[PDB]
């Protein structure tokens, strides 16, 4: 109920990005899970290990260490970090002031 | 360096522009992204910078500054630093060598090789070939089906006959344990003809994988106890141990010594006893001495490596072969590096499934297996809410039927004319349509004043009201408040049979037994007083509760 | 709930299946209804006065 | 109620201990159903 | 409130605590940004004792 | 704080450390501030978290 998935008026649901970030670092995880269990060629597995990498850093403070990701409508995803800095962030405008 | 001079001058002008910047840079610094951040790391230190009463803050910092001085100090040597994923990918796979041109063959037979090496250390195992016999007679004997046993060799009763013929021939093996070696080695060759279901084949290696293990927990039991705990020495226990390995002497003669280290292992002594029964029992539970079959996988684990290490190369070139394929959805809703590894996965998968028997050639076919295994995680991994692959391969052919009846009828498909050309029955192609659309993001920014987002409109239909919940409270005190009209009986029936100041409403039954009395008294008792409280007096307060 | 569900057995006003959400005038608007348009879905049955 | 707010980093057993379940699967919620 | 967790099978470093410059991580050690940076990503190798 | 210490320490026999007194602006003055949820409340997040 944080990053909450709610419908909308038509059946077209609408998610906070963290959902997102979850789900990028979820499928990786579980895909680095896959390929140790394969014995895989392991230039494959340096290759998801810094993937999951980057995905956990995008899910932590996205745009922080490369290009923010991306996102899906071609606009930075918002991650934990934006969620609470920025000048429309969490600190600031809900946190002194609301309504 | 020279970018030294660039961030003193962007501190002594308070700012710093794209101009500059693009001069003062590295010359040969060919790279867009280290460009980005670099220039990330001249402004997160402060000087800010831009592109041309400038008082606003500072913001940092005697921190942060020397950091990002430092960063900057040695990027100005950083040569092959993209530092992005995408990028060291690409530079890591056109590294290594596209060594493949018919050579598939020739690691194909290494392949080949060693997995007949394998094959024939397996078959080498008295046990194992008892459970095959086992399971030739329980596949027959109706265990499972009927070809759950082997993959085809080199008819259902000419087999049979001939699993009958190789148990003759191996219990004669057993029957002649010297005399056993040759009688094993006929074992080996008459079941060198045959091939096994690689399932049964695979329960047989886990098998042999779990005797290795145990037969190494003993060894540690052995050895730890003494070797680890009373500091056994490890050359005298080597050339002791290992080469004798059967008879007491090597503990119980041992023991004997009265060394430095054998007035250390009477505290052992009957553990490792223990575990020389349990060298001689686990020689019996496999039929065969421990070192035997210990260097039987020994072997086996060397032919798997080898073959092992030849997929290596072969996945190397065919992963060249897979970034090749996968970029023909890099707009999918996919991440690009997600589906080059899609495509690797699935290119070990045909890997491990290419075919030289056909003498075709390994692009054609590995990429067959990788198309499917990349549209298959494109199709499950590419939507928040997972509709099934087949739900979306019916919006896809929903789609290519509509943008053809578009171009052709002119104006635009619709559920009757969709329901015409596809063969669906005009509502769940309704909410196939239904279902296609994504989810608007949550931190969509709206057309309002406050920069104001989707996530802030979303009202809340879950919550009661307060003068819903004080409009519950007004009704619970009207309830007491009637109710402490009446008798014990009626109050104490009406809390108890529905939920009101109490827990969980009992039925009849348990009312009665509270009040000793039967099911029935207890409906005319809660009637009486229902009827006691339907008139005014004791009704008007509760009704007005009734907004209807 | 409880009690609501005794001021319910008592007066017997059953709890109706459906929910309202019907579309009723802003607060403070007072002004004639100079129009009513209906629009369906196709192959939908209109009502009587569609 | 709650004097001074603390921080620190996270251990792992207390991140562990944070949770009520791990998360395996990167399933929203069912299309048709959407429980 | 509850909460969920996501068990990494591999590690991850955090990067507040790579990126903050100074880098945490980096300055605890000793060892200098890109030089982290360097070993994380697989690029070399970095010695344990 | 050098204040109280030094001046519990003037109450005590020992010698107290001679202070020089700083100067900064007020978006530095307001950098440095003891209570770190107001300062990622005005300032860099990340960095005082
Ligand atoms: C970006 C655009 C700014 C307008 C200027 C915003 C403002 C509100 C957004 C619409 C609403 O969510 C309603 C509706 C929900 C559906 O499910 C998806 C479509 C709709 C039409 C949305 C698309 C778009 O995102 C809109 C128009
Ligand atoms: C005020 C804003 C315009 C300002 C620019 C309009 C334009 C589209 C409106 C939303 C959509 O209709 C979808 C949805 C319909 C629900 O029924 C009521 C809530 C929703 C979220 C609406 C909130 C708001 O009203 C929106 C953003």
């Amino acid at each position: 109920d944080l990053r909450p998935l709610v419908p909308l008026d038509g059946g077209r649901f609408a998610t906070s990005d963290l959902n997102d970030l979850y789900r990028r670092v979820i499928n990786r995880n579980n895909r680095l899970k896959r390929l140790l269990d394969l014995a895989a060629p392991d230039i494959i597995v340096r290759n998801e290990k810094r993937m999951l990498q980057e995905a956990v850093d995008a899910l932590l403070d996205n745009g922080r260490r490369g290009r923010a990701i991306t996102g899906s409508n071609k606009r930075p995803l918002k991650s934990l970090a934006d969620m609470i800095k920025g000048k429309q962030g969490r600190f600031r405008q809900n946190l002194l002031g609301k309504r | 360096s020279q970018l030294k001079l660039l961030v003193t001058r962007g501190k002594e002008q308070g700012y710093l522009t794209y101009a500059e910047v693009n001069d003062h840079l590295p010359e040969d610094i060919v790279d867009s992204d280290q460009i980005e951040d670099i220039i990330q790391m001249i402004n997160d230190m402060g000087i800010q910078v831009m592109e041309e009463l400038m008082l606003a803050e500072n913001t940092a910092d005697e921190d942060a500054a020397e950091a990002a001085a430092q960063v900057l100090s040695s990027v100005e040597s950083e040569i092959g630093r993209t530092t992005d994923p995408v990028r060291m990918y690409m530079r890591e796979m056109g590294t290594v060598e596209l060594l493949t041109r018919e050579g598939e063959i020739d690691i194909a037979k290494r392949i080949e090789d060693g997995i007949n090496q394998v094959q024939c250390s397996v078959a080498e195992y008295p046990e194992a070939i008892t459970y095959l016999l086992e399971q030739y007679d329980r596949v027959e004997a109706e265990e499972a089906r009927l070809s759950d046993l082997i993959t085809g060799f080199v008819d259902p009763e000419l087999a049979r006959e001939k699993f009958a013929e190789l148990r003759a021939q191996y219990v004669v093996t057993r029957d002649t344990i010297a005399t056993a070696q040759e009688e094993i080695l006929k074992l080996s060759e008459v079941f060198k003809q045959f091939r096994l279901v690689p399932k049964q084949f695979d329960y047989l290696v886990n098998s042999m994988r779990v005797m290795m293990d145990r037969v190494r927990t003993q060894e540690r039991l052995i050895m730890k106890l003494c070797v680890e705990q009373c500091k056994m020495p490890k050359k005298n226990f080597i050339t002791l141990f290992t080469g004798n390995e059967t008879s007491d002497t090597w503990f119980n003669a041992a023991i004997a010594m009265n060394k430095p280290w054998s007035e250390k292992l009477h505290d052992v002594s009957e553990e490792v006893h223990r575990a020389l029964q349990k060298l001689q029992q686990i020689e019996e539970e496999t039929g065969l001495t421990i070192e035997q079959v210990k260097d039987i996988n020994r072997r086996m684990s060397i032919g798997e490596a080898k073959a092992r290490r030849a997929k290596k190369e072969m996945v190397e070139a065919n992963l060249r072969l897979v970034i090749s394929i996968a970029k023909k959805y890099t707009n999918r809703g996919l991440q690009f590096l997600d589906l080059i590894q899609e495509g690797n996965i699935g290119l070990m998968k045909a890997v491990d499934k290419f075919e030289y028997r056909r003498g075709y050639k390994f692009s054609t076919y590995a990429t067959w297996w990788i198309r499917q295994a990349i549209t298959r995680s494109i199709a499950d991994q590419a939507r928040t809410i997972r509709i099934p692959v087949h739900m979306i391969e019916t919006i896809n052919k929903l789609n290519r039927i509509s943008r053809q009846m578009l171009q052709e009828m002119g104006r635009e498909p619709t559920p009757e004319e969709l329901a015409e050309r596809m063969l669906m029955p005009e509502d769940k192609i309704r909410k196939v349509l239904k279902i296609a659309k994504e989810p608007i993001s949550m931190e969509t920014p709206i057309g309002d004043d406050e920069d104001s987002h989707l996530g802030d409109f979303i009202e809340d239909t879950t919550l009661e009201l307060p003068l819903d919940s004080a409009t519950t409270e007004s009704l619970r005190a009207a309830t007491h408040d009637v109710l402490a009209g009446l008798t014990a009986r009626e109050a104490k029936v009406l809390r108890m049979r529905f939920g009101i100041d109490m827990n969980t409403d009992y039925t009849l039954e348990e009312v009665g037994k509270q009040f000793d009395v039967t099911r029935e008294r207890i409906r005319q008792i809660e009637a009486k007083a229902l009827r006691k409280l339907r008139h005014p007096s004791r009704s008007e307060v509760l009704r007005s509760f009734l907004d209807d | 709930t409880p009690e609501e569900k005794l001021l319910r057995a008592i007066f017997g006003e059953k709890a109706s299946d459906v929910k309202d959400s019907s579309l009723r005038v802003p607060n403070g608007v007072s002004g004639t209804v100079i129009d009513v348009q209906v629009f369906t879905r196709d192959g939908v049955e209109k009502d009587k006065r569609a | 109620e709650f004097d001074a707010i603390k921080i620190a980093l996270a251990s792992p057993d207390m991140i562990r201990s944070w949770s009520f379940g791990e998360v395996k699967k990167p399933e929203t919620i069912n299309y048709r159903t959407f429980k | 409130e509850r909460m969920g967790h996501i068990e990494l099978a591999s590690p991850t470093a955090h990067i507040w605590f790579l990126k903050s410059l100074p880098s945490r991580i980096g300055l605890l050690l000793d060892m200098p940004l890109r030089d982290i940076e360097r070993v994380l990503y697989f690029e070399s190798y970095v010695v344990i004792e | 704080r050098v204040k109280i210490a030094n001046r519990e320490l003037e109450a005590n026999g020992k010698v107290g450390a001679t202070y020089s007194r700083d100067l900064l602006g007020i978006t530095k003055a307001s950098l440095a501030t003891e209570s770190f949820i107001s300062a990622a409340s005005f300032q860099e997040t990340t960095r005082v978290l």
